[PDB]
């Protein structure tokens, strides 16, 4: 759906928080706080 | 061996890279799609093919 600028990318998966795009979701957590990423 | 009933085609198969059936295959390539901007499209909208 574009691309994401400022969220990385990890090998994980969990409950779609805030959802993006065609099966990305993006988060925050604490693995210091950042937003990821994820499928 | 579901007591004899036959369920292989409605059970996905491992062969295909999308784990649909036969079924669900005949039904998506039966009904055409427009092939809108779902997919990314501006790239081929830039270069005039
Ligand atoms: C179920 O049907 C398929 C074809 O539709 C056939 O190849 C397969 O042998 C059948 N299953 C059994 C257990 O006979």
């Amino acid at each position: 759906a574009g691309c994401l600028i400022g969220a990385e990318y990890v090998n994980n998966s969990y409950e779609c928080d805030i959802p993006i795009g065609a099966g990305i979701c993006a988060s925050y957590q604490t693995q210091s706080q950042s937003i990821i990423a994820y499928t | 061996y579901f007591g004899g009933f036959n369920f292989s085609q409605i059970l996905p198969d491992p062969s295909k890279p999308s784990k649909r059936s036969f079924i669900e295959d005949l039904l998506f390539n039966k009904v055409t799609l427009a092939d809108a901007g779902f997919i990314k499209q501006y790239g081929d909208c830039l270069g005039d093919i």
